[PDB]
DNA sequence: AGCAGCAACAGAGAATCT
């Protein structure tokens, strides 16, 4: 148990301040608690991380609920914080003094005596930002591939239209169950059109042979469209099993054409 | 195979000093009549082209041409072991993954041997040299270096203008303007200081000073520099070697083109 | 020659007797310099009040005509960092004068744009070297200065120029130039100045250029209003009356014809109507709340562009709905 | 030389082809060009700050003034033009602008002093000063205050509020007025006659009416109408309907349908008609402006309704001026004005 | 910690005794009031008043060293009627040359450090003082924006 | 497929005859051509019409284009990497492929292309709505200084985020979405060329009624449902809807079914899963609001508040950067309304 | 007009090397009896003052004085084209916007010509030199440079103390203290190595080492350096030229 | 999504020694 020297010279972990922002002590004046919390938020200088902590915690916190309006009032503050944070890169940081007020709105609105347990937290945003960057880089690479092959397609394809319209249909076409098609000629014609589509988008079939002793090196599409299109974890498993048989047939047809 | 022994490692070191900095990748090719090498910078405004005949070597054997590409930086990093007076032998098999540089002192004593990793570069040697250029001139290379070093300070562009019996270098920028005017002349007291000029048509071209600065390095290989200019093609700056030459082809600025 | 400088630069005060408007601070500074006890000065005030002119005339009176050599004048145009402080300001404070014997003067003009680290390094330079040099900090906003630096200097607030001093300077300019000015024109000129001598000098030069004559005539209100593009009180009150009493379509037509006959701007009309309605003795403050809120919203929207007709109709409707609560 | 310039101007769009070269070509901004012409004979040009709506002729006015001052020879040696396409941070303002201001004026030639006044100062203009950060702007304060003897500063902007108060006080404020039909009909008729633009009686005045104080957009619309009338080759005159068709103006009948759907109709019918109307590409700003004109001009609505319609249109325009979705804003506006 | 009134008064009395200065009780009271626990600022204001007028009187101290900026702002925000706050802002702050940025920023500080009113109304007043700040930082800083901020604060206080 | 059957000239266009005639009029004299801005609904065919107009201004080689790469250095040595679509007569830039570094690429690349120069080289700025205000301000003077060597053809879907100076500096051309009849006629030619089997023609009309004027979406959906019916469309072939539209519909069902914080958590989770898969938040908000208004359980009082909150939070999202921070707020406000 | 031709571009290059780094702006003025130049650093503790008489030039013509100000950095940037042996001619009209530097080789061959943009500086030449200084001393400039280079390492302040027949330089800082003591002496084996000292009053002044370091550059212009110190004014360090001199006036640390 | 202030590393130039 070592903490005395910490109370002596160290501040309040931003996590401890977030858990304190959702706690009300019934034995102290609400105004004194508010000024103590304001001083702790100001001394920390990291108002953004405290607010992101408050944003991740508030849905799991117990708060006397009438119609979940409290959340509607806080979306307007959070929007005010985002405007203020954008303006900090444009203007000399005079606006930084108001950044400590937004976390204190959580204490006013959601602070309750019921919140005795510390809720642990994480950083979904850094993971979402890195994932959004990776997905944007994949999409930027597909858009470059279209620009090099499809001379006209590139003029009609916006980044948003590519993500929401073109890629989901392209993936649905590749993942379609060819085993239901009894007509061999029609199966061959569809496979020739799909090989032409894979060529127009420059989608390479790579045999991932990274399988420890298990006799099925899964075929993967490069770039992996699957990571951009497949939002639903249930659909990922169904699509992976169907694709494995289709991709082997498509690879054999690409090799035949080569 | 590649088997070329330079009497003095110094010659090869100065040659590579010429490719140095201005290019990253160099493609060498040895053959029955010698060694050639070409390197193009990323913006594609400068081509460095080398030719070393069989007679420039103390020993040269080639029964089967070999083409090899490499990173210039890696090569120069290794090119300071020649003691200048050391003997240097370039060695490679017919299907190399590396190039061996072997430096040896006269006596059996110190043998420094390197095995440099090669890069795969699509063989595509350019043959952009012209039959006739609008104007041709040669002058001491140290003089050309001074002319370039003067003007460089004033602008990122140095203009070369040629009229009958007149060569004029000009730079004009922020702090002001400068010019160096030279006239053809035969010095019998030693003709290596003469300034020759053959003009079939007046020329007036602009080059990016950063590139001319890269080019002046050739002074260390030859006393004189030949400059061939045309309004139809990249300019040629040439530094002769005993059996060979180092050439720099530089595209004139269109208005903004190095 | 001085005949090529603009009127703002040509008529820059060179002595402390040519700085009008500021009397309580000018006399105190003169006494400080005559008696010898000149502390670290902090001239805080709006632009165009005469802080730079005051400190320049002060340094001239202190060191003579060689002011440009015995004084270290730094401003926002020059690089003012922490290393710049450490080297230049400390070497200036620690050393002595090369032209005469006496204390030194460091004029940190527009020091509200300095870095916090620079002020933190300078606050101990002011406290250490205080027997051979002095510090003068000029500022428009007192919030950009650290409290430690703000507490080491004696603060002088430059009030906006009053009517008497600005009229005295106008008379001095009318004496220096072959120019005549109407009394009502002079009053209108003082009205559109807000205590800014720069604006007065600029528009005076501009209306002298507008005269088109060899200056045998006078400058009336029409010249000033047409040159500065400012609305007249007559058209202002006419638009306000047509908005308050007349019909919606008639009010729209009146506003359109007023803003299109003289090319007036909607923002100037907004500010004028705000200034006029400030004297209106009104009922329950709800009307004032609605009026101020809607007018400020429309002004902030105009500050970013949009449809001038839509914004004019918005002003009309806002004023009307605000006054509908007064019944 | 000059003939190449004439041909390049003749093969140039009408916006750049008819750019004012002298201070007399300015048709409506007379108050500013009068002072600029008077100071042309004197030598006391002050620091200037041009501000106003876009397309009023600020850049053209300052270019014509600099030309009439310095001649086509000193036009390229005594001018420092900095636009928004260049870097204008604190570093640039402190190094380049201050080095150019501290430098001395270039010597005029013998042919310059014989035809042009050749003032003893140079001109540094900063076009589109709205993008300049306030610290880089405050850095210009003493730069323009101390070196005023050798250089003069000309700021150009659209929103005068984006420039700090000290800079606005140091410079003489020149407000450029909107170019409506009254003060620009002469220039529009001159442009039409110089290009043989055969139009009807109320076309040009209508064009500026669509321009809403913007001569550049009016000249562009006139050029488009002339091209569309020359392609047909019928030899007839341009009509106001043909002009308002290519100007993005919603036809009167389509607007009357919107008025009927707003007056009579529920949320579902209004939403369906808005979804159908958004299929045909129309700018929401123009629709809001036309609805405002119709509602404020029509003498058939109560004043209490008029205050509310004006405030709602103001809010809708303020929201649309921020890059929002036109469909959502238009639907919200129509729904809010339907509840009235 | 801050220096209480007694300590600064004792130090100023010692300095006056050591310097033989003519003073009065109200003048020293005004000096200590304008010092706000700042001994260095107190001695500086005392020396400046002595060298500028000779007699340390409240009139001289107030004419040379303007009253504390935050106190007038607090009295403006704590006004009960809109017209009183508007007149205070016009005469005390705007007619004396105080910039709008200083007024709004001093305003924010006063509110944050306010204790007369509750927490929620203080947060709403701070929110309103913020929009006016954003508009003034965008260059729209005028008297109308501060008037609208005061009107919104009063509307919040208007239940 | 959309790309296999696309017009390459002005005489190959099959809808908006008045727009084709206006384009022919504008391309009659190509040298005295001002800058152009094509605006209208997304999927109308403005990017095809701009290339068709270039095919009239220049030779047929305008479609033979190549993709190159260009590197840029900001303050950091970070080498902003941008690919360029270039042609021997024009070039295409899409500043929507990066963050706040649009101004650098715009100014530097356009100055290089203008200094190097029928007689001019056309420039196609794709998705001009993503251009930041600073990049637009930088392009403002570049549009006017170099008007004899560089002509801009900016393709956008809404002139709302485009500043007024840029709007004035170029002609504005509106591209209205094609009528359902023209879409049906185009789908007819496509299915007769692709050899599809239609039991009844009216299904094509329904495709138009499911596309809302979008031809790009119409042809893609027709081809997607032609693969499910095995190249033979019947009288009751199901309509193939994208996955994100189904997710948004399920989200609205969850909204109208349950209004609580526990459901707000899963709503935030769905929003995160949608945003993480390259789906813009403005389109998410638009579709969510439009499909929430379609809920017949709500009344006019609920729909008015919903559209007001959607406009407010659309302004918030256009003024903010953390899109989920506004999306969750709008969802919470809608939950509080219902 | 300005028309001054230096036999060797090298002399001018070394002179400018002296202003280099320690000052940014220099104000030159040519006239009937030669050229003078003055430059003051930003902190105003150092004044660099030059005088070149008519005889230092190979050709000098002046029928009308011209004053011109310029950025030294710009000047030095251009001052490495002299080949040292090149001939240098400074040229300017009576109302210049630029200064022309013309370097030419003996033969017509190569001609490097520059046109440097001028800055407008309010003409205000200082005349701070004293009639008599408390003490005066001269010694080889290379010796003075070593003395300065030694002590500089120890402190940012170097004290010079003079008493009868004794000159003492001292530095004292963090790592310790150092001192260099020299005594007057006449060396007939070559008097350019002698150390003279004339003391009317003992002196003891402190200078910022950074400035003394700037000053030692003058060694390249003269074999000896003259140092004049006073408790009433800036110290004078002087480097004589053939017909002329380069002077550095440095204010003592208070 | 500036700047700045920084500090550290690398390259070039000058001086000294062999
Ligand atoms: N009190 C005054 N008396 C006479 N002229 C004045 C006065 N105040 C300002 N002026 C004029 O206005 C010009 C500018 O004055 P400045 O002192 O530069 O303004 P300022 O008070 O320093 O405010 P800044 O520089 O924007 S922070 C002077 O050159 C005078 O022509
Ligand atoms: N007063 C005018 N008289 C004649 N032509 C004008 C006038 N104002 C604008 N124009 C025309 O419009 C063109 C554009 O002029 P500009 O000066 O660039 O407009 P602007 O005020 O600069 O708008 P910006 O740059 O968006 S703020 C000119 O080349 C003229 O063809
Ligand atoms: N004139 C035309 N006739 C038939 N189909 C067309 C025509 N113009 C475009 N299309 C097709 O209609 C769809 C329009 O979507 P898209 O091309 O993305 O629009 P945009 O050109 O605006 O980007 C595409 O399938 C396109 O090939
Ligand atoms: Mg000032
Ligand atoms: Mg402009």
């Amino acid at each position: 148990n070592t903490w005395a020297s910490s109370n002596k010279d160290s501040p309040i972990s931003w996590f401890k301040i977030v858990n304190q922002l959702f706690r009300k002590d019934p034995h102290r004046d609400i105004k004194e608690q508010f000024y103590e919390l304001l001083n702790q938020v100001e001394l920390n200088g990291n108002s953004d991380r405290i607010l992101q902590g408050c944003f991740n915690i508030f849905p799991y916190v117990k708060y006397s609920d009438n119609g979940i309006r409290k959340p509607a009032n806080i979306s307007d503050w959070l929007f005010f914080h985002d405007l203020m944070y954008q303006s900090m890169y444009a203007h000399n940081g005079e606006l930084l003094r108001y950044s400590a007020l937004v976390p204190l709105v959580f204490f006013q609105t959601f602070g309750d005596i019921a919140n005795k347990d510390d809720i642990r937290m994480k950083n979904s945003e850094y993971e979402q930002r890195e994932l959004k960057r990776a997905n944007s880089d994949i999409v930027s690479l597909i858009m470059r591939h279209i620009s090099v092959q499809s001379p006209l397609m590139a003029s009609f394809t916006d980044r948003k239209s590519l993500i929401f319209e073109i890629l989901p249909y392209l993936d649905s076409m590749i993942s379609s169950d060819f085993n239901k098609i009894r007509n061999l000629k029609l199966k061959q014609a569809i496979m020739e059109e799909l090989v032409q589509l894979l060529k127009s988008f420059q989608l390479n079939l790579i045999q991932n042979r990274s399988e420890g002793f298990d006799v099925r090196g899964g075929l993967t599409i490069d770039p992996p469209i699957d990571e951009v299109v497949l939002l639903n974890p249930k659909h990922i498993n169904e699509v992976q099993h169907k694709r494995a048989n289709n991709l082997s047939s498509l690879l054999a047809k690409i090799e035949e054409n080569r | 195979m590649l088997e070329a022994k330079f009497e003095e490692a110094s010659l090869f070191k100065r040659i590579i000093d010429g490719f140095k900095d201005c290019v990253q990748l160099v493609n060498f090719q040895c053959k029955e009549d010698g060694i050639i090498a070409q390197a193009v910078d990323d913006s594609r405004v400068l081509l460095v082209s080398l030719e070393i005949g069989v007679e420039a070597f103390q020993e040269y054997r080639c029964d089967h041409p070999v083409t090899l590409g490499m990173d210039l930086t890696s090569l120069s990093k290794i090119l300071r072991c020649g003691n200048n007076t050391d003997t240097l032998t370039l060695i490679a098999d017919n299907t190399p993954d590396s190039i061996i540089l072997l430096f040896e002192d006269t006596k059996k004593d110190r043998i420094a041997e390197y095995s440099l990793k090669l890069m795969d570069i699509d063989a595509d040697f350019l043959k952009i040299e012209e039959l006739q250029y609008d104007s041709t001139l040669s002058l001491p290379s140290s003089e050309f270096s001074k002319i370039v070093r003067d003007l460089s300070q004033l602008s990122d562009s140095i203009n070369i203008m040629i009229t009958k019996e007149t060569i004029k270098f000009v730079a004009d920028g922020d702090i002001g303007s400068g010019s160096v005017i030279i006239k053809p002349f035969v010095d019998m007291e030693h003709p290596e200081t003469s300034i020759k000029l053959e003009m079939d048509q007046p020329v007036d071209l602009t080059f990016g000073a950063k590139y001319l600065l890269d080019i002046i390095k050739g002074s260390s290989l030859s006393d004189r520099v030949g400059i061939r200019l045309s309004s139809e093609a990249p300019a040629l700056f040439q530094f002769d070697l005993k059996s060979g030459f180092l050439q720099f082809f530089l595209a004139p600025k269109f208005n903004d083109e190095e | 020659s001085k005949e090529n400088l603009p009127w703002v630069e040509k008529y820059r005060p060179e002595t402390l007797d040519e700085v009008y408007g500021q009397n309580e601070v000018i006399t105190t500074v003169r006494k400080f310099v005559d008696e010898g006890k000149l502390p670290h000065l902090l001239f805080y005030g709006p632009p165009g009040t005469g802080k730079t002119s005051t400190i320049v005339a002060l340094a001239r009176e202190i060191y003579g005509k060689n002011y440009s050599n015995m004084v270290l004048e730094l401003n926002a145009s020059d690089d003012r960092g922490i290393d710049v402080v450490r080297n230049q300001i400390k070497d200036f404070a620690s050393t002595r004068q090369i032209f005469s014997k006496g204390f030194k003067l460091i004029i940190l003009d527009e020091a509200d744009a300095m870095t916090n680290a620079a002020q933190n390094a300078l606050r101990r330079v002011i406290e250490r070297y205080t027997k051979n040099t002095r510090f003068c900090v000029l500022a428009n906003y007192a919030h950009k200065l650290t409290p430690a630096l703000l507490s080491r200097c004696t603060r002088f607030r430059f009030q906006p120029l009053p009517q008497e001093a600005i009229e005295r300077r106008i008379a001095n300019v009318l004496v220096h130039e072959k120019l005549k000015l109407s009394p009502n024109a002079e009053k209108a000129l003082i009205e559109l100045s807000n205590g800014d001598m720069r604006r007065v000098l600029n528009v005076l030069q501009s209306c002298k250029a507008t005269l088109d004559n060899p200056d045998e005539d006078e400058i009336s209100d029409d010249v000033i209003y047409e040159c500065c593009g400012a609305p007249r009180p007559s058209d202002l009150k006419a638009v306000l009356k047509s908005i308050l009493e007349d019909d919606w379509g008639t009010a729209h037509y009146t506003l359109n014809k007023v803003r299109s006959a003289k090319g007036l701007a909607l923002i100037d009309l907004i500010e004028g109507i705000v200034k006029i309605l400030e004297d209106y003795e009104l009922q329950n403050e709800e009307t004032r709340v609605h009026l101020l809120t809607k007018l400020a919203d429309i002004e902030y929207s105009i500050s970013k562009g949009g449809n001038d007709q839509i914004q004019g109709s918005a002003v009309i409707g806002a004023i009307k709905a605000s006054f509908e609560n007064e019944t | 030389s000059k003939l190449a310039a004439e041909q390049s101007l003749a093969q140039q769009p009408w916006v750049e082809k008819y750019r004012p070269k002298n201070l007399d070509e300015v048709t409506a901004q007379d108050h500013a060009v009068t002072v600029l012409k008077k100071t042309l004979k004197s030598a006391n040009l002050p620091h200037m700050l041009f501000y106003g709506p876009p397309g009023t002729g600020k850049t053209s006015t300052i270019l014509a003034l600099t030309k009439e001052l310095y001649g086509p020879d000193l036009m390229k040696s005594r001018i420092l033009e900095l636009n928004a396409s260049d870097e204008r941070g604190i570093s640039i303002v402190r190094e380049k602008v201050k080095n150019f201001a501290r430098l001395t004026v270039s010597k005029p030639s013998k042919h310059d002093l014989e035809n042009y006044p050749c003032p003893p100062y140079k001109i540094i203009i900063l076009d589109e000063a709205d993008s300049m950060t306030a610290d880089a702007q405050s850095a210009l304060r003493r730069t323009m205050e101390t070196y005023s003897g050798v250089t003069r500063f000309c700021l150009i902007c659209n929103y005068v509020t984006r420039i700090i108060d000290p800079l606005a006080s140091r410079c003489s404020k020149f407000r450029f007025k909107a170019l409506d039909a009254s003060n620009a009909i002469d220039r529009l008729r001159f442009i039409s006659e110089q290009e043989n633009v055969k139009c009807d009686d109320g076309v040009l005045e209508r064009i500026l009416d669509i321009s809403a104080g913007d001569l550049r957009r009016g000249i562009t619309l006139l050029q488009s109408a002339s091209k569309g009338a020359q392609y047909l080759g019928d030899g007839k005159n341009i009509t106001s309907t043909q002009v308002e068709e290519l100007a993005g103006v919603v036809p009167h009948d389509i607007l009357i349908e919107i008025v009927e759907k707003v007056k009579s109709g529920d949320f579902d019918e209004i939403k369906k008609y808005v979804n159908t109307f958004m299929k045909s590409g129309w700018s929401a700003a123009s629709v809001v402006n036309q609805l405002h004109e119709y509602y404020i001009t029509n003498d058939n609505f109560d004043t209490n309704f008029k205050n509310q319609i004006s405030w709602l249109l103001f809010t809708t325009d303020s929201r649309l001026n921020n890059g929002t979705n036109e469909h959502i804003q238009l639907l919200n506006l129509l729904v809010k004005i339907s509840q009235l | 910690s801050k220096l209480s009134d007694e300590d600064v008064l004792k130090r100023l009395l010692q300095i006056i005794k050591l310097e033989d200065v003519k003073y009065t009780n109200d003048g020293l009271e005004a000096i200590i009031f304008t010092a706000e626990g700042d001994m260095r600022q107190a001695i500086n204001n005392l020396q400046s008043t002595v060298a500028g007028h000779g007699l340390v009187n409240a009139d001289n101290v107030f004419k040379i060293v303007d009253s504390p900026h935050p106190l007038i702002v607090k009295k403006m925000l704590l006004a009960s009627n809109l017209e009183d706050s508007i007149q205070i802002l016009r005469t005390d702050l705007w007619k004396k040359g105080y910039s709008s940025i200083d007024i709004v920023t001093t305003s924010f500080r006063v509110t944050k450090n306010l204790a007369q009113v509750k927490e929620s109304v203080r947060l709403e007043m701070i929110k309103e003082i913020g929009l006016t700040h954003m508009r003034i930082l965008e260059g729209v800083g005028t008297y109308l924006q501060l008037a609208s901020m005061l009107a919104k604060i009063h509307k919040l206080n208007n239940k | 497929w959309v790309d296999k059957y696309r017009p390459k000239s002005l005489n190959a266009l099959s809808h908006n005859e008045e727009l084709t005639n206006f384009l022919k009029s504008l391309s009659d004299q190509p040298r005295d051509l001002p800058h152009l801005l094509l605006y209208g609904p997304n999927g109308t065919g403005k990017k095809t019409r701009c290339m068709a107009l270039l095919e009239s201004i220049f030779g047929p080689g305008v479609y033979r284009l190549k993709i190159d790469v260009r590197q840029f250095v900001t303050a950091s040595n970070r080498k902003l990497e941008l690919n360029v679509v270039s042609s021997p007569y024009h070039l295409e830039i899409t500043p929507s492929d990066m963050g706040n570094n649009d101004r650098i690429v715009i100014q530097e690349l356009l100055k290089e292309v203008a200094q190097m120069e029928h007689r001019y080289k056309c420039v196609i700025i794709n998705e001009a709505n993503s251009l930041t205000k600073d990049a637009q301000a930088a392009l403002r003077r570049t549009m006017e200084k170099y008007s004899k060597n560089i002509r801009l053809i900016m393709v956008c879907d809404s002139m709302s985020p485009i500043i007024a100076p840029i709007k004035s500096r170029c002609l504005l051309i509106r591209c209205p979405a094609p009528s359902d009849s023209e879409i049906s006629t185009i789908l007819s030619d496509v299915v007769t060329n692709e050899r599809i089997q239609l039991e009844t023609k009216d299904i094509l009309k329904r495709i138009a009624q499911a596309s809302n004027g979008n031809l790009r979406v119409s042809l893609l959906m027709l081809e997607s449902m032609a693969l499910n019916n095995e190249l033979a469309l019947k009288s009751s072939s199901p309509i193939i809807k994208p996955d994100w539209i189904i997710v948004i519909h399920k989200l609205t069902r969850k909204i109208v079914k349950e209004r609580s914080v526990n459901s707000l958590i899963e709503c935030r989770a769905v929003l995160y899963d949608l945003l993480a898969h390259c789906i813009p938040a403005n389109i998410i908000l638009k579709e969510l609001t439009f499909s929430l208004l379609d809920v017949e359980t709500l009344n006019t009082t609920n729909k008015s508040s919903i559209i007001e909150y959607s406009s407010v939070f659309d302004e918030r999202l256009s003024l903010g950067n953390k899109a989920i921070f506004h999306l969750e707020g709008f969802i919470a406000k809608v939950m509080c309304c219902l």
